RNA sequence: UGCUC
DNA sequence: TTTAGTATATGTGCTGCCGAATTGAGCACGGTGTTTCGTCCTTTCCACAAG
DNA sequence: CTTGTGGAAAGGACGAAACACCGTGCTCAATTCGGCAGCACATATACTAAA
């Protein structure tokens, strides 16, 4: 007849298990697809378009336009993401440290950990012990890095493993091809042979032969990363379950929901006010728009590359909006606001929104002195007595004075604002409707938003703290005045 | 300029070329059935250790008429280790 | 590895069962461990991890070694779980090379990983039996010598032997017998004096106990590359230079190891009198034909050497680059057309060009031949080179030369087929499973007559099979039949490339 | 002729079918030439001096042909059998040779010869894995997966 | 720790938090067992 | 919001955040910054710890293991922002026994 | 920016 | 064969070009919002020739 | 003094391109301070050569 199903679980978090999601999982994830690089529409409604940004789909920021995904206001919207493809592979700049590690870490030709089966058996067994800090996890990571940038050669293949290392931006080098001061190998005249039909066609490439190191663009670095052995992936100090080496080289672009990039419709003109992550978000799209041209109308290769290495540019800056390795033809215009510029600052999200964030119920006025009130006392105006109140649950004790104070209704300064019943959470202004008959069904349980009265334990606080004791719980006492007035033998505190 | 897409692209593009016919012959037939013959053989084989079954409902009169018989290979102990013995 | 990993799960749960692909999985991802922690991080019994470390080096999947404090470690190998999938190409060249026995030999060889001359010879004679009637029965000698003829041929590998106990350390025994291998033995057949006749399934000590036999992988592997070789040389000149290097191939698998990068060379009367006589070829003719295949721009022959006549060595590892760098020309032919594959060619031949070189030598017009360099670069089939005129490595003041390393395109195509052979078989595996219904129907409208065959057989049972609903179901029937089969037959077909991209990478790598 | 005009160019339009027809025309030539070199089977060495062809040959050889009316250069055959290399289809090789009937290079001249390719097509394109072009977004649980894939469905449907 | 308890908006374990609270609840632990007869 | 003009409310800075631990009013804190200030209730599946709406999970197309929990909407916003870094952080839940 | 403390 | 010289080989040790931090808040206000450079379409108004 | 058919111009959308007309072009660093990566470079160890 009816099946049994948990109505609310009590359920704790318990740990956060950090990650990396891969391109399918960003697509299983995402709902929509991203492609058109227009906002709005060409009607005077500039309605958002489909399956382009700012669609409805991926939740909402308008308190009149709903969600289309969930049909739900703004309050009740969670937000739903989006996957945007690129043409071309870009490097991670938050994970591009990472990627040049693991390059170092792993050949460039099999694929796999410059160690040893000894040396791999000694991680192993280290790694395995229980208890494993992240402390310990860093440490290991850089004795195994030590220990593979040792070796040149590759004890698996038998190919030559020269440095890697950073040039320019978003570019990797390996000197797989070094010069060898003493008898060159063969591999290398082989390489700097190679170059006849070059030099025949082109004279410039002869004196510039030398420094033609391998390039390690995104395409082959995500080839590399593909091939590389699970059981090697653990040596990289990396959780398997949390992610894998290819998804360090990103493909798709998670675009967030309309929560994150709130939109102001500014009717007093023909724009509105968006965000920063929408701008690059468009700009992204326009670049692989641009791509996808020039491959269909076969552009050189000098600007292809040029529009790659734009678009890496423009998706760092969308991650992280300040670097110091831009060129100067390449430096951004104005300054924009990036995901890490979003986290960190004084008015990020961790110090200010998080760990110190702005609360209600709460008030600020001037201080004056009155020694007739006890040290454990502060004064309240009515004024502010009347705007904060306590929500007060109807039970057998204070049932009459409940009563009383909702029969006075909110002109009165002893009263209450609201009344919410037990079964129904929809609430009742008190300034309208007869308040008697709100006072005579007044049932065990209900919340009563009860005006500040004496007796109310109050927090008193100067925003300049220094000790614990510049914050302290008084008892409230209403007072016909406009200020707050305590003992004067607590100003010490407060200073 | 590029212009402007109104829906995705599709999610399995056609492409022209279309995959190479594969080879004919005696030999990639015989190789078809052999392997066939292998995964029915294989699975039936006491190597192949299926998920052992439990919780039974009740015992039963017929359960010796449907009780699964199958001969079990003896490992060589001698060049495994003790740690797989029963 | 993921494709890798992923192809060796679908071949252990295929094959074997869930409980032990779990285990081999978990040996493959995370390397040599104890069986303890094995166990623990697995999630399942004790016994379970006991049964299925015992079933996987019973076909020598894995292995065991020992350690400090007498701990031992199984480690699996990937290398031996894909080659698995060759158990088909291993029949078929044994058959063909070698009668039936031969060929119920290696099936059982690799069905039981491990076994005794005389289990095997025993198994042999009792399926044989079955193939033949009128009372002939199957003795033990023929079986015996077919044995003896594949194991002097390095076919069948003598399993590595436990070191006797009382002569090694007598005293308490160690966790691990530490199998070790001799080559002495490694094909010298045991004398078997006892003979017997293979039973007819009726259903109405061991002198070479401790002598384990296998399939020696590495001497299919050999011969698959030869003729690899031979089918390559007589489609580009003749049939003739084809039977040339099969003999010349013949006479250097005994003298020569599995890898080399030269063979031993050979003189031109050894190879004319070890030449077939079906051939009416004289000594002339010979020298021409090894002094017209030691011009060839390919290099599969050199000369390297000048006494006794004609001296001649074959090249192996240059074979292998040629056949690789033809798979690749062919598959890049076939996925982005013929032109793609001229550009790829060109650019293959001259180690470094730029695009108006490109457009200049191959006459595509442009918007064409870039669009195609850039297909192949969106799919790692070539490298740019890039040389900077300045630190800066700025776009604007810098040259892009195209490059192709056959070594990372081997790489990515051999990638690429382990994950469409993953996808065929996930395939497969989906049409199976969607279909069980219909399936498990017509087996059981075939076990109706399956049953009862002869014994009660009535004739009222045979016009009511087809009554049933599952005529219009043999459309569907026969439509998964055959879908099964295009698949497996792709699957084993797709093993062919991926066997010539392995070799291709062993032979070029050092292990130093 | 390299900054303007050309055999191939035609009012600044590349003649495409033109070079194609070249193609297949000497493509033909070769072949054929090769055939009846295999069939003459007087002697491996005569066999393969036979099957070659030298670029003045096939030049003389377009020139009697006559397909179109701009006159076609021996560099220019030159390039289309170079092209034709470069299809994986012919072969060339350089022989020492001081004068004769081509007297083109100073003691070298190249003769072509058509050639089978090296091995049949493999095994990998015979899969529409393959030749799939979104191969990279393959996936075992998701929109693009082998169980609901279109490729192998027209594949096994064929 | 304290600043992820704030962080995720749960109770820290440091001061008030470090204990448990129970109920003196009247009841009988291990309440008797209803027999079976059939088995 | 921020400004008194703008109806703003006031702010428990770092300082008082210090203070409050320093006194150990846990509840008073809990109450002050998470029940009072930004209290929410997200769905969050127990699966693949990803953030569900409505009691369903889009990634893993199942609502059987999606639950309720009450969370800070900053939280929240931090972990959406994460996500969209290509930082999942993946939540394990648990009864609160 | 100006301030208030 | 052995002591002395040359080379390599890595380690280690001193710089110099990077990236990151710099009190808590409260309160007012004036500015300005992305655009803009050139081309085309549309609408309007007025140089003369006409009543 | 009213009028009109045709003409010019001015204003407002609109699309190619990238917020600077041209291609230049500067200054200052805001103060530590803990990483670092290069180079360098040193010293000794090992191996080859002369006696
Ligand atoms: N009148 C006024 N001037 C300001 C305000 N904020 C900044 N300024 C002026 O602008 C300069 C500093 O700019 P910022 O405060 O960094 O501007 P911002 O915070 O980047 O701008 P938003 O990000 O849009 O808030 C100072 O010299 C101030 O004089 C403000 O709220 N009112
Ligand atoms: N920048 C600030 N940070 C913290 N508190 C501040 C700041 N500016 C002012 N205050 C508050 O004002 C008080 C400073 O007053 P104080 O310096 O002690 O007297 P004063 O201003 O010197 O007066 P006299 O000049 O001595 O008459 C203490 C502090 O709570
Ligand atoms: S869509 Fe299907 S056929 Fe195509 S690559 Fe993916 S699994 Fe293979
Ligand atoms: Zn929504
Ligand atoms: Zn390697
Ligand atoms: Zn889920």
């Amino acid at each position: 007849k009816e099946q049994f199903r948990e109505t609310d679980v009590a359920k704790k978090i318990s740990h956060i298990c950090f990650g990396m999601k891969s391109p399918e999982e960003m697509r299983q994830q995402a709902h929509i697809q991203v492609v058109s690089k227009n906002l709005y529409s060409q009607d005077n409604q500039h309605a958002p378009l489909l399956y382009g940004v700012l669609d409805h789909r991926m939740g909402t920021s308008e308190k009149d336009r709903p969600c289309e995904t969930c049909g739900k206001n703004l309050a009740d919207c969670l937000g739903h993401y989006g996957y945007i493809d690129l043409e071309l592979p870009c490097f991670h700049v938050g994970y591009f440290r990472a990627v040049i590690g693991i390059l170092q870490m792993i050949c460039k030709t099999c694929c796999h950990i410059m160690l040893s089966q000894e040396e791999k058996k000694q991680f192993l067994d280290y790694l395995k012990r229980p208890g494993l800090t992240y402390l310990q996890k860093r440490g290991l990571k850089k004795k195994i890095s030590d220990k593979c940038r040792k070796k040149n050669i590759c004890h698996h293949c038998g190919a030559f493993n020269g440095t890697v290392k950073k040039c320019g931006l978003l570019k990797i080098i390996h000197e797989k091809y070094k010069t060898n001061k003493k008898v060159v190998d063969p591999i290398v005249s082989n390489f700097l042979q190679s170059f006849e039909t070059a030099i025949e066609h082109n004279k410039e490439v002869e004196p510039l032969l030398g420094r033609a190191q391998e390039n390690l663009n995104p395409l082959v670095v995500l080839n590399l990363f593909k091939r590389i052995p699970a059981e090697d992936v653990p040596l990289l100090l990396m959780n398997p379950e949390a992610g894998k080496p290819s998804d360090l080289i990103l493909t798709r672009l998670l675009v967030p929901p309309l929560c994150i990039r709130p939109s102001v419709v500014s009717d007093l003109k023909s724009g509105t006010n968006e965000d920063d992550l929408t701008m690059k978000l468009t700009e992204i799209i326009f670049l692989n728009d641009v791509i996808k041209k020039h491959r269909i109308s076969g552009a050189k290769t000098q600007m292809i590359m040029e529009d790659w290495d734009f678009l890496q540019l423009q998706c760092a800056l969308y991650i992280n909006s300040e670097l110091s390795g831009i060129p100067l033809n390449m430096a951004p215009k104005k300054w924009t606001r990036g995901f890490v510029q979003r986290l960190k600052g004084k008015q990020g999200r961790f110090r200010g929104n998080l760990s110190g964030k702005r609360v209600d119920f709460s008030g600020r006025t001037v201080i004056s002195p009155d020694p007739n009130l006890r040290i454990d006392e502060v004064a309240v105006p009515v004024h502010v007595a009347k705007i904060l109140t306590f929500p007060e649950k109807v039970n057998k004790a204070n049932i009459n004075f409940l009563r009383k104070l909702v029969q006075n209704g909110p002109e009165v300064h002893p009263g209450a604002n609201f009344i919410q019943q037990r079964h129904t959470q929809m609430k009742r202004f008190l300034k309208y409707g007869n308040r008697e008959k709100m006072a005579q069904e007044l049932k065990y349980g209900d919340i009563v938003e009860r005006h500040l009265i004496d007796g109310d334990v109050v927090l008193f606080n100067r925003q300049p703290s220094l000790h614990k004791l510049s914050i302290m719980a008084h008892l409230a006492r209403v007072k016909p005045h406009r200020t707050f007035r305590f003992n004067e033998c607590v100003c010490t505190p407060y200073n | 300029l590029p212009d402007v897409v109104l829906k995705p692209p599709p999610l399995f593009p056609d492409t022209d070329y279309k995959p190479v016919p594969l080879k004919t012959g005696e030999g990639e037939e015989y190789m078809l059935a052999l392997k066939q013959e292998l995964r029915e053989t294989m699975k039936r084989m006491p190597y192949f250790i299926e998920t052992p079954e439990e919780r039974q409902d009740i015992e039963r009169y017929s359960k010796r008429y449907m009780k699964v018989y199958k001969e079990e290979w003896i490992p060589d102990w001698r060049r495994l280790p003790r740690e797989m013995m029963p | 590895t993921q494709a890798e990993i992923k192809l060796c799960s679908l071949l252990l749960q295929e094959h074997f069962g869930e409980i032990v692909e779990k285990i081999g999985v978990h040996l493959i991802r995370t390397g040599s461990q104890p069986l303890r922690v094995i166990a623990h991080d697995t999630g399942t019994s004790l016994d379970q991890v006991k049964k299925a470390l015992c079933v996987l080096v019973q076909h020598n999947l894995v292995s065991y070694q020992v350690h400090k404090r007498g701990v031992v470690e199984y480690e699996a190998q990937c290398s031996r779980v894909l080659r698995m999938l060759r158990y088909p190409r291993y029949i078929y060249t044994t058959k063909t090379l070698y009668s039936d026995t031969g060929e119920l030999i290696v099936e059982e060889l690799l069905l039981n990983g491990k076994l005794t001359m005389s289990a095997v010879v025993k198994k042999v004679a009792d399926r044989l039996t079955e193939t033949m009637e009128d009372g002939k029965t199957m003795d033990y000698a023929e079986v015996s010598n077919t044995f003896v003829r594949l194991a002097d041929t390095h076919f069948v590998q003598r399993c590595p032997s436990v070191p006797t106990t009382e002569n090694s350390d007598p005293g308490p025994p160690p966790p691990a017998p530490t199998l070790v291998i001799n080559e002495k033995d490694m094909y010298l057949v045991p004398k078997l004096s006892l003979i017997g006749k293979g039973k007819r399934r009726r259903s109405s000590p061991i002198p070479d106990d401790g002598i384990y036999w296998q399939a020696n992988l590495d001497r299919f592997h050999q011969h698959f590359r030869d003729q690899a070789i031979v089918s390559a040389v007589a489609n580009r000149m003749d049939q003739t230079s084809s039977e040339i290097v099969r003999t010349m191939l013949r006479m250097s698998e005994i003298t020569t190891s599995s890898s080399a990068p030269f063979t031993q060379p050979l003189s031109s009367n050894e190879i004319f009198r070890s030449l077939p006589v079906g051939y009416n070829i004289s000594k002339q003719v010979l020298d021409q034909y090894l002094t017209l295949l030691a011009d060839d721009p390919l290099e599969f022959v050199g000369k390297s050497g000048d006494s006794g006549g004609g001296m001649y060595v074959i090249n192996l590892h240059k074979a292998l680059a040629s056949l690789a760098t033809a798979t690749l020309e062919s598959v890049v032919q076939e996925r982005f057309g013929s032109r793609c594959a001229r550009i790829f060619r060109l650019v293959l031949q001259k180690k470094h060009i730029e695009q108006k070189q490109v457009e200049d030598f191959a006459m595509i017009p442009a918007k064409e031949a870039k669009d195609m360099l850039y297909k192949m670069l969106s799919e790692n089939f070539m490298s740019l080179q890039e040389i900077p005129k300045t630190p800066d490595h700025a776009p604007s003041r810098t040259f892009y030369l195209y490059t192709v390393n056959i070594l990372s395109a081997a790489r990515m195509l051999l990638h690429r087929c382990y994950k469409s052979i993953a996808n065929l078989i996930e395939r497969r595996q989906f049409e199976t499973k969607e279909n069980k219904r219909l399936l498990e129907k017509s087996q059981r409208v075939e076990a109706i007559i399956a049953s009862m065959q002869a014994t009660g057989a009535e004739e009222a049972q045979l016009q009511e099979i087809e009554e049933m609903i599952t005529a219009p179901e043999r459309q569907q029937l026969e439509t998964l039949k055959r879908n099964v089969n295009k698949l497996d037959a792709s699957e084993i077909q797709v093993d062919e490339t991926i066997f010539l991209l392995e070799s291709y990478i062993e032979c070029t790598m050092k292990r130093q | 002729r390299s900054v303007t005009g050309g055999a191939w160019y035609s009012d600044q339009d590349f003649e495409s079918e033109f070079v194609e027809v070249l193609n297949q025309q000497c493509f033909k030539f070769l072949q054929s030439k090769a055939e009846t070199a295999r069939e003459s089977k007087q002697n491996p060495m005569i066999q393969r001096n036979s099957s070659f062809a030298s670029s003045h040959e096939v030049w003389k050889y377009i020139c009697e042909l006559g397909i179109s009316k701009v006159e076609l250069s021996m560099e220019d055959i030159e390039t289309i059998l170079n092209t034709l290399i470069y299809d994986g289809k012919v072969e060339m090789t350089i022989i020492a040779a001081k004068e004769g009937t081509v007297g083109s290079v100073d003691g070298h001249m190249k003769l072509y010869r058509a050639v089978n390719p090296i091995i049949p097509p493999t095994g990998l394109v015979r899969a529409p894995c393959g030749l799939c072009p979104v191969f990279d977004d393959c996936h075992e649980g998701g929109e693009i997966s082998p169980s609901n894939c279109i490729y192998m469905t027209e594949w096994l449907e064929f | 720790g304290v600043s992820e308890c704030i962080i995720m908006g749960i109770p820290m374990n440091i001061g008030t938090g470090l204990f448990k609270l129970l109920h003196k609840a009247d009841r009988d632990p291990n309440p008797p067992k209803r027999p079976l007869i059939f088995d | 919001t921020e400004g008194r003009s703008r109806d703003g409310g006031l702010r428990l800075g770092e300082m008082e955040r210090d203070c409050l631990i320093g006194y150990g009013a846990s509840m008073l804190l809990l109450e002050r910054l998470m029940i009072s200030s930004d209290a929410f209730e997200v769905d969050v599946c127990g699966q693949c710890g990803l953030l569900g709406y409505s009691g369903w999970c889009h990634y893993c197309k199942s609502s059987c293991h999606v639950s309720s929990l009450r969370i800070p909407y900053a939280c929240k916003l931090l972990f959406q922002e994460l996500q969209s870094m290509n930082i999942i952080p993946r939540l394990k839940l648990s009864k609160y026994n």
